[PDB]
């Protein structure tokens, strides 16, 4: 597997999560991006591959669209807490 | 174009006889007038290709039955369309 | 136009097969243009565009549909615009090769209403539009029953001039 | 009608000059060109990953066809 | 196949004894026909799970030949 990891480049839709790949126009806001006054920005689809980034914890690189046809990018953290971040 | 008409209407009712030499013809046959009739923008062509459709249909109706759907689609496609 | 269009195509030709990298830019606008053109800069800009796919050849695939939709919007009885046109499509189906055969239905019925009815000198559209035919090739496959009949009636027609007959006679030898 | 003789392929040689990762000077491919090479995408699974993995599988299709021969993949 | 497929991308594959070419052959016409017979069955296949009927190909081939020999005697 330590051979095998630095080949893992991009990640794809339909090997890791087909489920994420079947997603289309939910209701479901975009996350950080609700608003009571603006309008509910809500996703439109999930693009099929993400970028991970080659970095010690190998964070991903998704990107949503949303309703109002914006793309929002964003960074999967794994093995690492995020509610600090969240007060700070 | 009439000796074409008694050739193919001859071709199709032979189709149970021979239908190995045949209904690969006939397919190709049928492509060819469906694209005639899709394509060519004038009046003689496309009635020609629309009197061979039904001397096809009238005399080769086995090999026709599996590709009733996409000439019915066809055929209507050419009524939407804006000669008697 | 002329001078801004001149030095495009120039410099799309001194650069090679390394100026695919400005077709995003550049296409749109240029099919726009022509759309929004009028008077004798038209013929004028197709035969540029037609130097312009000469030099894009296989990377002219994304446009290639509105480049259609646009000579079939501006295909007229005029000999100038045919002829250009013809020359288009000359340079078109050498860009392409075996992709062309997804277009060439589309350029079909005018192809079939030149044959059908030509009044110029010497049949000379008919005649070049027999050449595009001949610079087909292959794609004629699955359309050859439509273009074959007009060529057909073009070389057993006695009122036909002597050299659009030899022209047909030579197409159809070199389709065979 | 007899058979004069019969004729084996004991041994299989796959060259594969894909060369993955890098395009040749001469021709220079479109931004989509073609990915596919023995229905691998060589960019997915990283270069050197990509050609082994191709070459075992044209080794498994000439197999499909001949499975009893000695194959010998040379790559790049 | 090969030759046949590449013909309609203008490209001319070639073997080192001049193969005459193969494209043309009506058997190709039976060939699509039994492809579009055979596949027009699999959406049943995938979604509804049908029982998968042999194509009739081979049995009217058979047919034809034996029409053939009806009247085959002559050394035609």
């Amino acid at each position: 597997i330590s051979k095998q990891l630095p080949q893992l480049t991009s990640l794809e839709l339909q090997y890791v999560s087909p489920k994420l790949l079947m997603c289309r126009d939910l209701e479901l806001a975009v996350p950080g991006t609700y608003d009571p006054n603006q309008p509910i920005i809500r996703i439109q689809s999930i693009a099929p591959s993400l970028q991970v980034i080659t970095s010690k914890q190998r964070p991903r690189k998704l990107t949503l669209m949303g309703s109002n046809g914006h793309e929002f990018v964003f960074l999967l953290k794994g093995h690492e807490d995020l509610r600090q971040d969240e007060r700070v | 174009f009439e000796i074409r008409e008694l050739a193919i209407c001859t071709v199709g009712r032979l189709s149970s006889m021979n239908p190995a030499f045949v209904m690969p013809f006939l397919r190709k046959m049928l492509i060819q007038i469906l694209t005639e009739l899709e394509h060519s923008g004038i009046g003689r062509i496309k009635e020609q290709s629309a009197r061979m459709l039904g001397h096809l249909v009238s005399n080769a109706p086995r090999l026709i039955r599996p590709y009733m759907e996409p000439i019915l689609k066809a055929l209507i496609l050419k009524l939407k369309d804006p000669n008697p | 136009h002329t001078m801004v269009v001149q030095a495009i195509t120039f410099i799309f030709k001194s650069l090679g097969l390394k100026c695919v990298q400005f077709l995003p830019q550049v296409m749109p606008t240029f099919l726009n243009v022509i759309r929004v053109c009028d008077g004798a800069i038209r013929e004028f800009l197709f035969q540029q565009l037609g130097m312009l796919v000469s030099f894009v050849k296989s990377h002219i695939r994304p446009y290639m549909d509105e480049i259609v939709t646009l000579m079939r919007e501006f295909w007229v009885m005029n000999t100038s615009i045919q002829s250009t046109i013809i020359l288009l499509i000359e340079q078109i189906v050498v860009a392409l090769g075996g992709e062309f055969k997804l277009y060439l239905p589309q350029l079909i019925p005018h192809m079939l209403r030149v044959f059908m009815h030509d009044n110029s000198p010497g049949r000379i559209v008919s005649i070049k539009l027999l050449a595009a035919i001949q610079l087909f090739g292959a794609n004629l496959d699955d359309y050859l029953h439509l273009l074959l009949p007009p060529i057909v009636k073009l070389f057993d027609a006695p009122e036909a001039p002597l050299p659009s007959r030899k022209a047909a006679l030579e197409t159809v030898d070199r389709l065979t | 009608w007899r058979m004069k003789d019969r004729m084996k392929t004991v041994s299989v040689a796959l060259v594969l000059c894909l060369n993955v990762g890098v395009d040749p000077p001469d021709v220079v491919k479109t931004t989509p060109c073609a990915r596919l090479e023995c229905w691998i995408d060589p960019l997915s699974m990283g270069p050197q990953k990509a050609l082994e993995t191709i070459g075992a599988n044209l080794q498994k299709q000439y197999e499909n066809w001949q499975p009893r021969a000695r194959y010998k993949q040379s790559l790049d | 196949l090969a030759e046949r497929i590449m013909r309609s991308y203008n490209c001319t594959p070639v073997s080192s004894p001049r193969l005459p070419p193969t494209y043309m052959h009506a058997m190709w016409q039976a060939w699509d026909l039994a492809v579009d017979i055979c596949l027009s069955q699999l959406p049943t296949i995938i979604e509804e799970g049908t029982a998968f009927r042999h194509s009739p190909f081979f049995a009217e081939q058979l047919t034809a030949f034996q029409v053939w020999l009806t009247m085959g005697v002559e050394n035609r």
